[PDB]
RNA sequence: AUCGAGAGGAG
DNA sequence: CTCCTCTCCATC
């Protein structure tokens, strides 16, 4: 369910980063590694918040009313 | 009065072995007062060790064997939980019988 | 459901002042101060700072249970010098030390670029 | 769900033990603790 | 209230026996041959090593609450480098006409072995140890 | 729980400030105590941990598949070239003090699972309450504000203590206790209770 | 085209099987001390080879990372704790009406996955977060 | 087998001795064999030992056994307990089993025996045979919900 | 994602758990205990599929 | 000039990387503690969902709003809601906020943090602005909406401190290292062969002298020089984060000083 | 029947059981405002009171001890020694 | 059986338990909730009216209050409702059902109920958070762990009843237990891995720390102990202050294999008068040992003093370990490269040995041992050739482990672990078994259909050559998978008997008890035993003490 | 009231 | 023919 704001163990706002993470994954061909670093995510706690998150909302939305 | 002696007999030969003259002078050098104290409290120490009329021994013994029983889980003999099961049952049909001639 | 409220960590309650003071029975010139609604953030602080003062024999703190914010600072000191001052003098020392740390940091924050 | 849909019970030799022929038909690890231990098995 | 033994010892082995800070030091007494000493020295804050000479004092004086120093204005019997505090446990007849005391400097241990160290080297709680030079 | 049968319960909740922390400022989400490791052989658990670190850093899939050429000596090299010490350890600092830790610590991402059984759907007390019909004893479950069974086996442990009155308190006052009238001749309960 | 056939346990009784279909039947012609020790090619007839041995595992147990480095009954324990471990159980949980239904606020896929964890759809409807853990004594709580 | 044993000089010293350990029990006949010490020969058959050497030798083999099961696990139980268990078995005459046919039929109160295994049948024959039950047992007072002859209720308080 | 091997009955889903049973039409031999005059027995559960 | 010295190597909008000289460990720490947990901030504390046909449930959303960064620059001249004498809100304590979003489009409409509308009296001060550090200028995904789904509500941001909830932290991650080569010998390295090759030298080893083997242990040594670096979520800008630390610390230090007097 | 103030074995010492039910039996009186037969030096618990009445041997209670043959013995709480 | 001899009952509660290393041994951290719920009927007596009328006014849901006030005529006055609940003047002799209060007696147990010890009196300590908290050294006798074991609390209801917990069942009284005439609580995990760590020579704690630790013990005498070190720096030994917790007149004599009043391996244990002289404290000293400091302190000083002790040792070592701290990595299960090489060649010469017996036995020269089959004397040889391979490869693992090795350190401490745990985790795992025999032929004359028939080598009958950190292989996995499970079977079954046995054993001795003539009789009056235990001694007050009248020289006895 | 599954701890 | 517990389902 959606990208968490802020990362549980460290505190860095990670919310804004999601939609960003996706493009420099796939717009300008980059490997998930380097993408987490361009986004300022240097700590692994604060890297794992994004590397792992499965955006289940997109699939939630697929339902109708 | 005869069980009284018998019931103490073991404790005494200890007592003797330790509070015998040459030792209570040489190895550990007591003094009339000090000694007389060692003697004094040993009586009141013993006294406190006697079983209290009431002590519910039935359960007490049983649990005390029934517990270590549960600590058992895994040289060709029936041991452990299943042996106990023979022993308590007066096993007519004992799986490993075995003489041990001397 | 049994949880204690999260503001009970810095607010005080009722008929609960932020310092209790009491004389330690065991030693002479000895005092055990109970801090309501505080912890290591400034228990450890005063204690080591109540240590650089040469007129102090003894100085320790302890959070009885990390369940409630209350630590006990016990202090014994030299013949004469009442510990109530010992605490003061140290509590102040800190104020200055930090007071200086602020400006000094201010100075150097204004040197940098970006 | 994935597992509960693939479960194998057995009613009532040594039937709970993991047997050589179970190799790659029954899961060696997956079976419930106590009660019906091993008697139920997963594919 | 005084000073209870003295001599200059000759260290014959250092023992780093699975410890970094604490060493066991076996020594010998130059003066009278009827003497040897095993002692537990904190080689971290005072190194001890090869065929090395050092002086050993005991004393028993200069007890409710240890003060801090301030002693940068006091008397210390500090003319020494290394000085620990102990309790004495068993005093043993090696045999003879020979004697030996044992010591626990809070677990750092000491064996001294001689004779003239009888009415001198006492029985009690008191017992410091001052090494130097 | 972890992923290798390392079932635990929270015993205490610490804030970010009383937590130990690495020199890069990371607090840990979880302190499991290293007494749990060596009496249930769970070596994987530890391995997972080390690979994960490297996965969280290399921004990669951790490859934990069963039969592979995936080595602890393989994994560890990888996180040497990364910046940490090739076996997970990270110098941490105590939280109250900020004094260094006398001994390094194992740290890492580690898939953890929050299982059912949470304290509050369990906590049950009863001080008198609803009885059943048949025997006016208190009723099963905590679903019913029931009562707790002081079954035979515990009574044994009450007989052992030589607790006489107290075993009576369980076996009369709380639970049953009933007042029946009995015959001075026959000895049954045929007595008429015309009380008043 | 018959490159794979379905063998039942009784027919199993009369075959020679290969764990790996690669380093199992090539030519025999250094040994990185860290790689576990597998026996040898020993046996010459091989009727049919194994697809991949991980597939001897169930649906709960293949969710375990490195089950092969673990003490067996532990694996088993997981295997019964995976079926009590909270998460996204179905995408439609908003519309279904079930006596009791749990889901995870921000369920993360694990960081270390299985190659089986793929058809298991697990890394898409995870049950658990990827928390940093300190293993150490602290307050002894 | 080893044997720690007195020297004339005095010191107990280890002297090894050959033992025969068998895989089959007959004790009426192996001891009566010449060549072997018939003051030590021992079976793990504590039922046979009872038929041969007397109730009182049984009491021992039965301990020795009970003990030796507990002690192979490392567990030490303090003698007074097994010595109670082992006794209750021995005391009636032979080997009274720790099961329904042993203790749970032996002329005790009815209400008690009742609260173990064959519940009704005891109560049945209890009614047919006019058994006047004692209420000196524990259970007989748990049944009746009463302050029973135990630790606290052994004695009796007065003014 | 619902792969669905169940039925619905009274709303609640229901799963039929695969049952286990020794098969028929074999044909086995069972070494029987000593206090049995019966030594070996060749058993065969016979039913038509 | 008089005591605690402080160099700063690198400074930025979000990082205060600085040495800190001539100080006790005791406080150097208690700085980090307060910094992390005790300098007050503003962040949504009441939420009044009006209509919510999202797939994210009500309390889910009411949670992330919590976590959102709201400008806490002038926060010092705002009152703790508990303290102030109005019942519930007033402009002196509380800043309100509106969020209305409604699926207007086919192509999944977001709700970023930037369409939180301030509704209360700002009274001039600097407060309650969703900090945008986003490039495209819309930090924090709140939730996503479908075609015909809306979400309307009121947020009532209040003064709070991390001790009362981590949402109120303004500090993110504070780095803290002291004595890079272990010359204090406060740790004992765990090794298999070298210890030296087995752990890597911290970037902090350049600014401090190596040991030299020929030197024996310096026993009387203490902890000077701490190599901190403060990060900043960014409700409070990087500088004040350290400062407000030194102050609030100083504050309670003094409140305990006053206490003795008030008895 | 009866057993005389003489010819008494019976342990002169107080059984841990005997003693606990003495403490109890007084505590049940002290909890229902029956008079305290010692000076209560600032204690208020009817259990902790009894423990002083016992330290000072001022409890007007007897033990009746039953021997399993149906005989019995009387023991005043001032007569028994309180060791343990 | 289900209704009369064990009833459901009131005034009871039940919850998950958790660890609390700053509770007292006898204390029971009870959640506020549960404390708000259970009630003790207290009376209106001049000694309480004050504190009591207060409670009435407090309310049946602010903690130190109550529900229900009971009167003369004998009725319920229900304090949640009722128009008069902020009034009620209390008249002497009315009972006032009160909330369970701090420091009350309670019966607190874990099940299965298999001592008089998984069952005992406790001191109540009302607390937040809905878990039942108990001290980690009342762990052993309930058989607890805090991984979600639940526990049951009962509350007395009569003054006399309260007493019957307080005097008999009190946890400190149960410290030295009749079962094994030895104490059943001790020093456990963190504490125990600390108490050793703290204590080894090398470990020196100085002023700042020492000052706190001293204060940390609540029974401190306020005198900084004179430091063992006073020289270029002053320091106290680990031992030094730990000794602050040790009471007075407490002495201990141990002596291990290499112990010689110097203990050059810091072996044995010598404690003189509340201070410790030499010797590393660990399981054998501080544990639940026979000779243990706990066994001494309890006899010598009392229960009370010993139930205080537990805390102080903990409260301290806990503190020291809070600031030192220790962990465990996979690196603590690694072994050196020339060890790892040597381990494999230790298996690989044992691999020859099996092969060569199987070489022998195939060529009909394997001499049949007496009374056993040839096939058996093969089976026997290999299984002994394969245990001795793992045990030796294990000892090679243990020897390579440096003293900085955490796993070692817990094993040295006796906190958790063993030799086998090293050996599997680092060297090899060893042979699996299924009903005592190596892995069986499930398939016809072969193990898995990946093998040939007629193969009796180790590889094929379930010898797991690889270590746990190396990672087993598929065959291997399955094999260990077979053995693992054998445990579980009886963990589901070697229980169902062991519960039926206890059930009888109890029922059959049940009502046997010492009477008022030291005789041991039962309900019938039939003597079982003429003095209890053959000497009329409670086993609690009994100690293993040598009899130096027996062994040793006819000569040495004279002299 | 009655049946029946699935779990929890001792592995 | 192991204690104790939780929770959900279907019924004359
Ligand atoms: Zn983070
Ligand atoms: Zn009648
Ligand atoms: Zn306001």
């Amino acid at each position: 369910m959606i990208v968490p704001v802020r990362c549980f163990s460290c505190g860095k706002v990670v919310g804004d980063k999601w939609e960003s993470y996706l493009n420099l994954l796939q717009e300008d061909e980059l490997d998930e590694g380097t993408a987490l670093s361009r986004l300022g995510l240097k700590r692994y706690c604060c890297r794992r918040m994004i590397l792992t998150h499965v955006d289940l909302i997109e699939k939630f939305l697929r339902y109708n009313p | 009065q005869n069980a009284q002696r018998d019931a103490v007999t073991l404790f005494c030969c200890l007592l003797r072995s330790r509070l015998a003259t040459r030792r209570v002078l040489q190895e550990y050098r007591l003094t009339k007062q000090a000694f007389d104290w060692v003697l004094s409290n040993i009586e009141a120490q013993f006294l406190r060790s006697v079983v209290h009329p009431g002590e519910m021994v039935g359960v007490l013994a049983a649990q005390s064997i029934g517990e270590p029983a549960t600590q058992m889980t895994l040289k060709k003999v029936t041991s452990g939980v299943p042996r106990l099961k023979e022993i308590l049952n007066v096993a007519k049909n004992m799986k490993t019988p075995s003489l041990t001639v001397y | 459901m049994n949880a204690p409220d999260r503001f009970e960590l810095f607010l005080l309650g009722e008929g609960e002042s932020k310092l209790k003071i009491d004389p330690d029975t065991k030693a002479p010139n000895a005092v055990v101060i109970t801090f309501e609604k505080e912890d290591h953030t400034l228990g450890n602080l005063i204690r080591a700072e109540l240590l650089n003062d040469r007129k102090v024999l003894f100085a320790a703190y302890k959070v009885e249970h990390p369940f409630f914010a209350r630590f006990k600072l016990r202090i014994q000191t030299t013949e004469g010098y009442d510990p109530k001052d010992a605490l003061k003098n140290a509590c102040n020392s800190i104020i200055n030390k930090l007071g200086a740390l602020k400006t000094n940091f201010e100075t150097e924050w204004n040197l940098q670029t970006l | 769900t994935l597992s509960h849909l693939r479960r194998t019970n057995t009613p009532i030799a040594k039937p709970r033990q993991l047997h050589n022929t179970h190799w790659g038909l029954v899961c060696p690890a997956e079976t419930p603790e106590g009660q019906a231990c091993g008697l139920v098995k997963n594919l | 209230s005084n000073t209870l033994f003295d001599d200059i010892f000759q260290v014959s082995e250092v023992d780093p026996g699975r410890y970094n800070k604490v060493c066991r030091i076996e020594a010998a007494s130059t003066t009278q041959d009827q003497c040897k000493l095993t002692l537990d020295i904190n080689v971290e804050l005072f190194p001890v090593a090869a065929q090395d000479s050092l002086t050993v004092t005991i004393a028993s004086s200069l007890t409710r609450s240890w003060r801090p120093p301030q002693a940068g204005d006091r008397s210390l019997a500090d003319d020494y480098d290394y000085v620990m505090y102990g309790t004495a446990y068993k005093f043993e007849e090696v045999s003879k006409d020979l004697i030996a005391v044992y010591y626990s400097f809070g677990g750092l241990l000491m064996r001294l072995e001689g004779n003239y160290r009888n009415l001198n080297n006492l029985k009690q709680e008191n017992a410091y140890l001052l090494i130097r030079r | 729980a972890s992923r290798h049968g390392q079932k635990g319960t929270i015993g205490i909740t610490y804030r970010r400030e009383d937590m130990p922390f690495t020199a890069e400022g990371i607090v840990p989400d979880l302190i499991i105590n290293p007494h749990a490791i060596p009496s249930r052989m769970t070596v994987a658990h530890l391995i997972e941990c080390l690979l994960s670190k490297v996965a969280a850093l290399s921004g990669n899939e951790g490859d934990a598949s069963p039969f592979t050429d995936i080595t602890v000596e393989g994994i560890s090299k990888l996180l040497r070239e990364h910046g940490y010490q090739s076996r997970g350890f990270e110098v941490m600092y105590n939280g109250h003090t900020g004094k260094k830790l006398m001994a390094q610590i194992f740290f890492g991402p580690t898939y953890y699972q929050r299982l059912r059984h949470m304290v509050d759907d369990k906590i049950h007390a009863r001080a008198r309450g609803p009885m059943q019909v048949l025997t006016r004893q208190p009723v099963e479950g905590r679903s019913r504000d029931g009562g707790l069974r002081f079954g035979e086996m515990e009574r044994d442990c009450m007989i052992a203590h030589g607790a006489a009155s107290f075993l009576k308190e369980r076996l009369m006052e709380a639970s049953d206790a009933f007042r029946v009238h009995i015959c001075g001749i026959c000895g049954l309960m045929t007595v008429i209770a015309k009380l008043n | 085209e018959g490159l794979v056939e379905y063998i039942d346990a009784e027919e199993e009784e009369s075959i020679l099987i290969a764990m790996q279909p690669e380093d199992l039947e090539p030519a025999e012609a250094d040994v990185d001390p860290a790689k576990r020790i597998r026996v040898s090619h020993h046996a010459t007839t091989f009727t049919h080879c194994e697809i991949h041995p991980s597939m001897i595992l169930g649906v709960a147990a293949s969710i375990i990372p490195f089950p092969d480095h673990n003490q067996s009954p532990r694996n088993t324990y997981q295997s019964a704790m995976g079926k009590q471990a909270m998460g996204v159980f179905l995408t439609n949980y908003n519309v279904r009406m079930d006596t009791m239904a749990n889901i995870l606020y921000y369920p993360q896929k694990p960081l270390g996955t299985t190659r089986a964890m793929e058809y298991l759809k697990f890394r898409e409807l995870p049950a658990g977060q990827n928390a940093i853990v300190a293993i150490a004594c602290y307050s002894g709580y | 087998y080893d044997r720690k044993v007195p020297s004339p000089t005095g010191e107990y010293v280890k002297e090894p001795e050959w033992v025969l350990e068998t895989d089959g029990v007959n004790l009426s006949e192996v001891m009566t064999v010449p060549g072997i010490d018939p003051t030590r020969i021992y079976t793990n058959s504590f039922i046979d030992i009872m038929e041969v050497l007397g109730i009182e030798a049984g009491r021992a083999a039965l301990y020795k056994e009970v003990y030796n099961v507990i002690a192979s696990d490392g567990s030490y139980v303090n003698y007074r307990h097994m010595a109670l268990l082992v006794d209750v078995m021995t005391t009636q005459g032979g080997l009274t089993s720790v099961t329904r046919h042993g203790f749970n039929r032996s002329n005790t109160g009815a209400l008690m025996r009742c609260s173990f295994e064959e519940t009704v049948e005891i109560l049945f024959e209890a009614g047919a045979s006019a058994e006047l039950d004692d209420c000196r047992g524990v259970s007989e007072n748990v049944i009746l919900g009463q302050m029973a002859p135990i630790g606290t209720g052994a004695f009796d308080v007065m003014i | 994602f619902d792969m669905g091997g169940y039925f619905i009955i009274n709303g609640s889903e229901k799963v039929l758990i695969a049952q286990e049973r020794s098969a028929g039409n074999i044909v086995q031999v069972f070494k029987k205990a000593a206090p049995s005059p019966i030594s070996h027995v060749a058993e065969i559960r016979s039913a038509l599929e | 000039e008089e005591g605690p010295q402080v160099k700063i190597r690198e400074a930025s909008k979000d990082n205060v990387d600085f040495i800190l000289s001539n100080v006790d460990l005791a406080m150097a720490n208690s700085l980090r503690r307060v910094m992390i947990a005790e300098i007050p901030t503003l962040a949504i504390d009441s939420v009044e969902v009006e209509t919510n046909t999202t797939v994210l449930a009500d309390e889910f959303i009411a949670h992330r709003l919590g976590l959102i960064p709201l400008q806490s620059m002038d926060i010092e001249q705002l009152e703790y809601s508990r303290d102030c004498f109005c019942e519930d809100h007033c402009d002196k304590c509380s800043v309100v906020l509106t969020l209305q979003a409604f699926g207007e489009s086919e192509s999944t409409t977001n709700v970023y943090s930037k369409d939180l509308v301030i509704v209360s009296n700002l009274m001039g001060r600097n407060i309650g602005h969703p900090i945008i550090q986003d490039k495209e200028g819309n930090g924090v995904l709140i939730c996503k909406l479908r075609k015909g789904q809306e979400l309307k509500l009121t947020c009532v941001a209040k003064k709070g401190i991390a001790k009362e909830h981590a949402k109120w932290g303004p500090a993110a991650a504070i780095e803290f290292e002291y004595d890079p080569w272990n010359k204090l010998k406060h740790t004992d390295y765990w090794y298999e062969q070298d210890s030296a090759k087995e752990w890597p030298q911290s970037k902090n080893c350049e600014y401090e002298d190596p040991p030299n083997e020929g030197d024996p242990f310096d026993y009387k040594a203490q902890a000077d020089t701490f190599y901190m670096n403060v990060e900043s979520v960014g409700s409070i800008p990087v500088d004040q984060v350290v400062v407000r630390g030194i102050d609030t610390l100083q504050k309670k230090v003094a409140s305990i000083l006053l206490a003795l007097t008030q008895m | 029947k009866a057993i005389p103030k003489d010819q008494r074995a019976t342990t002169p010492y107080m059984t841990k059981y005997e003693r606990a039910r003495i403490l109890g039996t007084r505590a049940l009186q002290i909890s229902m405002n029956a008079p305290v037969f010692v000076d209560l030096e600032g204690e208020t618990d009817p259990l902790r009171i009894a423990m002083k009445e016992l330290a000072e041997k001022k409890i007007p209670l007897v033990i009746r001890r039953y021997l399993p043959d149906g005989s019995f013995e009387d023991w005043s709480v001032e007569e028994l020694i309180v060791d343990l | 059986r289900g209704n009369l001899m064990g009833k459901r009952v009131d005034f009871s509660a039940r919850t998950v338990i958790s660890g609390d290393p700053n509770l007292e041994l006898d204390q029971v951290g009870v959640p506020k909730s549960i404390a708000k719920t259970l009630t003790y009927p207290e009376v209106v007596t001049p000694y309480n009216i004050d504190r009591l009328t207060q409670l009435v006014r407090n309310g049946p849901n602010e903690h130190p209050g109550a529900k229900y006030v009971i009167r003369d005529s004998g009725d319920r006055i229900d304090l949640r409702y009722s128009k008069r609940a902020g009034d009620i003047q209390l008249q002497y002799g009315w009972k006032v059902e009160r909330h369970i209060m701090d420091n009350d007696p309670v019966l607190f147990n874990r099940q299965p109920s298999l001592h008089k010890m998984s069952m005992m009196a406790h001191r109540v300590k009302v607390i937040p958070y809905s878990t039942f908290r108990l001290n980690l050294s009342v762990t052993s006798p309930y058989n607890a762990d805090f991984d979600g074991d639940e526990m049951n609390l009962h509350v007395p209801q009569s003054e006399e009843t309260r007493a019957e917990l307080s005097q008999l069942c009190a946890v400190p009284l149960q410290i030295v237990s009749p079962q094994s005439n030895k104490p059943c609580m001790g020093i456990v995990q963190d504490t125990l891995c600390g108490i050793r760590k703290l204590t080894l020579r090398d470990t020196f704690i100085e002023l700042d720390q020492v000052l706190n630790m001293l204060y940390w013990v609540p029974d401190w005498d306020g005198v900084i102990p004179t430091p063992a070190i006073i020289k270029p720096k002053p320091l106290w030994s680990g031992k030094q202050i730990l000794s602050v917790a040790i009471p007075n007149g407490i002495h201990l004599q141990r002596f291990d294999e290499g112990t010689t009043l110097l203990s050059p391996k810091d072996n044995g244990m010598l404690i003189i008068d509340g201070q410790i002289i030499f010797g590393v404290v660990e399981k054998k000293t501080v544990g639940s040992s026979n000779g243990g400091l706990i066994h001494v302190v309890t006899r010598e000083k009392g229960p009370q003093v010993c139930a205080k002790l537990f805390g102080n040792i903990q409260k301290v070592v806990n503190f020291w370990l809070l600031h030192n701290g220790f962990s465990t990595g996979i690196g603590d299960t690694i072994a050196d490269g020339p060890t790892m090489r040597e381990i494999t060649e230790t298996i690989a010469e044992a691999k020859k040995k099996v092969l060569d017996v199987t070489k022998e036995a195939q060529a009909n020269l394997l001499t049949a041992k007496h009374g056993m089959t040839l096939r058996e004397s093969f089976e026997d040889n290999v299984v002994r050739f394969l245990n001795e391979a793992r045990d030796k490869a294990g000892r090679l693992a243990e020897v390579n482990l440096k003293d900085l090795n955490n796993v070692k350190q817990m094993v040295m401490a006796g906190s958790k672990g063993s030799f086998i745990n090293i050996a599997q985790m680092s060297a090899c795992v060893g042979q699996q078994s299924v009903e005592g025999k190596r892995i069986a032929f499930g398939f016809v004359d072969r193990t898995l259909p990946h093998f040939s028939k007629d193969d009796y080598s180790p590889e094929s009958k379930g010898f797991v050559e690889n270590s746990y950190l190396r990672g087993l292989t598929p065959q291997e996995f399955f094999f260990h998978a077979m053995g693992g499970r054998e445990g579980l079977i009886d963990t589901a079954v070697k229980t169902a008997e062991t519960g039926y046995i206890q059930r009888r054993l109890v029922k059959a001795l049940e009502d046997i008890m010492v009477h008022y003539d030291n005789t041991t009789r039962n309900s019938l009056g039939n003597v079982i035993q003429f003095i209890y235990g053959e000497d009329g001694m409670d086993a609690a007050h009994i100690e293993k003490q040598s009899l130096d009248t027996i062994g040793g020289s006819d000569a040495a006895f004279e002299k």
